[PDB]
């Protein structure tokens, strides 16, 4: 619902301030622009504030390209002294993305939030992965543990692979059927008890910032 | 020296025995390491706690094939390295050649076939007759025997050991305590800690092997919270599904020869202890022989 | 006598399914003849196909199955070229290294052993080495010695513009150590690497 009701009309403000703003046809914003705007070694926030603050006017459908760019960088702005409002407008483009794109939206997130030690920390997840095991979207960077705009990202990831590893199961146990349906019941519940302590955790005042 | 040692070690990795001299070189120097350990030797993890090979060398080479070779991988092994193996004098050379030259990598406890009487009655004394002619050879391999620690410790948590425990033993300081050089007595608490079985009963009972004893959950709860035990390992029963857990998950019997006697069918199993004790079995079939 | 195409419709679907079998003579057969495999199969279907296994071979329960898997990446890199090698193996192989389970580190290790020999030179000095170097520290003496024999195999196939620029000084302070195989090992590197 939380992914549903986001596109509820609210004043008609957004829709004018498109219509008075968009028209601008200052065509320079690209995912190329903004990918070169976020790689500058030294990177400068107030490129990157016009570029997505221009990424905020925009349709939902005509944000696609833009997907990747946003995401692929979402580990930059972890980087201690990253704008709020940067981080507030990268969330509210991605819950716009998120109304037509989830799917695939999803899992370039998670891919893109990894703690990326190695050069890849299993870049290959794939929404198979992520339906099998929900848990893997709480194995992000550690950092994002104290990025609220990053939580709400990851918090909705999560709601959304415990719905689908129901879905999942379920499909799993129809196509090998060829009880289970109890193990399957109390292997979601465990499923989901170990997420909500695994949030309990996140929540808890670790020892490197109480002392 | 090192050298000689590791010349010996892939010589008896294809069953070919050592001379006397070699075995006189090798078992009153390993004399000389097993007298600085203590009856409960401290392993430190990560180690691979093994049970009785029984002399089944080529079970033995499928065990290292297993678990690793040493001393990539650290072996612990509860006794009962002889009688009535087919190649009992080659397996308990190679081990104890392993334990020369890897003090650190390996740690051999005594187990109950490693008295004089059970290897002379169980076809160990038999085997060094018919490898050597003489007889000099099993009354060395007896006398390193009297030099083996008893039990093991491993991080204070997991007290390994190839018999039970003993109604007159209830700390680790009785049997740190305990005079080991010696021959295996018919009573006492070292015979009780070599043969002794743990049992599904309500307290302490008669083995039926004729010595030591047989513990019940109750007695395995009291030692393991009296000396803050998690865990006691043991190898001196046969499974046939390799390891089993006793007790509500205090006392595991591991048992590490496959087919045992030739006879038996079982399908033997280690366990693998990990850097924060985090345990893995690994069962293994007989290994083919050709 | 019949070809690849054939036994790629008929029997590699059956030998996909047994190499994840419950004996593990089985699984060593089916690794020591994944050679054979590649030998006639392109880089593409073999991706595509048959190195999920090749990598969840390494973190085996048994040490024989991850040594023939050890003892395979070579043969199969050999063919497949020192860019697939860093494309699929190299990721996969270092991913062993921060595991903390002490025979996974062992295990990347002796790919170690059997991969710098096939990356040539300066992939292994730039990829391989600082691995090797970084996991000297090991608070487990067994992966500790393997680092020493391992820095004295991979020596002479590495950059020889590094080794007394950074592989004698980890050497020494491994020869400087409290147990006796790490500094015999430590030391019997620092000789033959000389
Ligand atoms: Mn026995
Ligand atoms: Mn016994």
């Amino acid at each position: 619902v939380d992914d549903w009701i986001c596109e509820e009309e609210i004043t008609g403000t957004d829709a004018l301030l498109r219509r008075m703003l968009l028209t601008n046809n200052a065509k320079n914003h690209s995912p190329k622009q903004l990918q070169e705007a976020f790689s500058a070694v030294p990177v400068n926030n107030t490129q990157v504030m016009q570029i997505i603050e221009h990424l905020t006017l925009l349709s939902a459908s005509e944000l696609i390209p833009y997907a990747e760019v946003l995401t692929s960088n979402m580990s930059q702005l972890l980087n201690s002294g990253v704008p709020r409002r940067i981080l507030q407008t990268v969330n509210k483009l991605w819950m716009v993305l998120n109304t037509v794109m989830p799917r695939r939206l999803w899992v370039m997130t998670v891919n893109a939030l990894q703690p990326s030690i190695k050069f890849v920390r299993q870049q290959k997840y794939t929404q198979n992965d992520l339906m099998i095991d929900p848990l893997i979207v709480l194995r992000c960077d550690q950092r994002v543990h104290r990025c609220p705009p990053l939580m709400d990202i990851t918090l909705h990831m999560l709601n959304g692979y415990l719905l689908a590893s129901k879905a999942y199961l379920s499909a799993h146990l129809k196509e090998t059927e060829q009880t289970r349906e109890e193990l399957k019941n109390a292997l979601l519940a465990a499923q989901d008890s170990a997420a909500v302590q695994i949030l309990l955790e996140i929540c808890l005042p670790t020892e490197e910032e109480k002392a | 020296f090192t050298k000689e040692l590791d010349q010996w070690i892939e010589q008896l990795n294809e069953c070919k025995q050592l001379s006397e001299s070699q075995v006189k070189s090798l078992c009153e120097k390993a004399k000389e390491i097993l007298t600085k350990e203590s009856n409960v030797q401290e392993v430190r993890c990560p180690v691979t706690v093994c049970g009785d090979v029984h002399g089944q060398f080529h079970d033995l080479m499928e065990l290292f094939r297993i678990g690793g070779k040493s001393p990539d991988t650290n072996y612990l092994f509860m006794g009962d390295y002889v009688n009535r193996g087919y190649y009992s004098v080659e397996t308990v050379t190679l081990l104890v050649a392993l334990k020369v030259r890897y003090r650190e990598r390996i740690t051999i406890l005594r187990g109950n076939h490693e008295s004089r009487q059970i290897t002379q009655v169980y076809g160990f004394y038999d085997e060094c007759l018919r490898k050597y002619g003489n007889a000099n050879v099993w009354k060395y391999f007896t006398d390193l025997f009297d030099y083996l620690p008893l039990t093991a410790l491993v991080d204070g948590q997991i007290f390994c050991l190839h018999g039970g425990l003993s109604p007159s033993i209830d700390t680790l300081d009785h049997i740190r305590a305990l005079d080991r050089l010696q021959e295996v007595p018919h009573e006492g608490p070292m015979c009780d800690l070599l043969w002794s079985d743990p049992d599904d009963r309500g307290g302490w009972g008669i083995s039926p092997r004729g010595a030591g004893y047989t513990f019940g959950q109750d007695i395995s709860e009291t030692f393991n919270h009296a000396n803050g035990l998690t865990l006691v390992s043991r190898a001196h029963q046969l499974v046939m599904e390799g390891y089993n857990w006793c007790h509500d998950r205090n006392v595991v019997t591991i048992f590490s020869a496959p087919n045992y006697c030739y006879r038996c069918g079982n399908q033997a199993a280690i366990m693998e202890l990990d850097d924060t004790l985090k345990y893995s079995f690994l069962q293994f079939d007989p290994a083919p022989r050709r | 006598v019949i070809g690849i195409r054939q036994l790629s419709q008929s029997l590699l679907p059956a030998i996909v399914e047994l190499a994840e079998d419950a004996k593990w003579r089985v699984r060593l057969a089916i690794i020591e003849y994944m050679p054979l495999l590649a030998g006639q199969l392109g880089v593409e279907f073999f991706d595509e196909k048959l190195n999920s296994l090749c990598m969840a071979w390494l973190v085996d329960h048994v040490y024989a199955i991850r040594e023939a898997a050890t003892s395979n990446l070579k043969k199969l890199v050999e063919k497949f070229g020192k860019e697939w090698a860093h494309a699929t193996i190299i990721p996969k192989v270092l991913a062993m290294s921060g595991d903390p389970n002490y025979l996974h580190r062992m295990t990347t290790l002796f790919c170690i052993n059997v991969l710098s020999e096939v990356c040539g030179q300066d992939i292994t000095t730039k990829h391989m080495l600082p691995t090797v170097l970084r996991m000297a520290g090991d608070p487990v003496a067994n992966v500790r010695f393997n680092v020493a024999k391992s820095l004295q195999k991979i020596g002479p196939i590495l950059d020889n513009s590094t080794l007394q620029s950074e592989v004698k000084p980890i050497l020494e302070k491994l020869t400087q150590d409290q147990d006796v195989d790490v500094k015999y090992f430590a030391q019997e590197a620092l000789t033959v690497l000389s």
